[PDB]
């Protein structure tokens, strides 16, 4: 049996840690819901 | 049990201790999470039970107690916030500019942030606080890093 526990509110927070790049990737989604890179 | 709107941890006791297997959003009495988190199994919320209502393996999404309620979309230009709820760690908002998963059926937003697999289902937000999708289904790029799609469902 799985159970849920509250972790917080859903709000936009100003001055949050800004990180991560923005790559453009050629992908494919299969019938099992798994993404793969197309090359 | 607790049906207050917000972000929640999805825990399991089947394994050692209490392990976090994913995250979800409670909105308008509906719990929204990734399919690979629960496999469509029932959830507990204190003494109350939550039953699956809609689910799809290909989309990798599942809703409990009602139909999928989240319908905000990424505008394709602005930065977003991943409200990452990692196992054993406090919820933190990480601001990022998404990339693009180019597919044969159209382009989809993508957040290039690495978090443990149990962070799956954490919401991605717009500047208005609206849930534009869930984090946890994507690809592993050349250096072992994870790039997740911005996964959103359809509001019927
Ligand atoms: C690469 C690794 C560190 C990592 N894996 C992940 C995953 C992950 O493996 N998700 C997953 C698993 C099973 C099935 C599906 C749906 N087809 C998605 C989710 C979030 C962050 C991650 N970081």
């Amino acid at each position: 049996d799985m159970y849920i526990e509250r972790a917080g509110d859903i709000t936009w927070e100003k001055d949050a840690e800004v990180t991560g790049n923005s790559p453009r990737l050629d992908v494919a989604l299969d019938e099992s819901g798994d993404f793969s890179l197309v090359e | 049990g607790e049906t207050t709107d917000g972000v929640y941890r999805v825990m399991t006791r089947r394994l050692l201790g209490s392990t976090q297997v994913g995250v979800g959003v409670m909105q308008e009495g509906v719990f929204h999470t990734m399919w690979h988190v629960t496999k469509g199994a029932a959830l507990r919320s204190g003494e109350g039970r939550l039953d699956p209502y809609w689910g799809d393996v290909k989309q990798d999404l599942v809703s409990y107690c009602g139909p999928w309620k989240l319908d905000a979309a990424w505008d394709g230009l602005s930065e977003v916030q991943l409200l990452a709820v990692p196992p054993g760690e406090r919820a933190k908002n990480i601001q990022t500019l998404p990339g693009i998963f180019k597919t044969k059926d159209g382009d989809i937003g993508a957040v290039a942030l690495d978090y443990p697999a149990g962070t799956s289902g954490s919401p991605i937000l717009d500047k208005c606080g609206r849930v534009i999708g869930l984090y946890g289904n994507g690809v592993v790029i050349k250096n072992g890093s994870y790039v997740s799609a911005i996964t959103q469902g359809k509001r019927e």
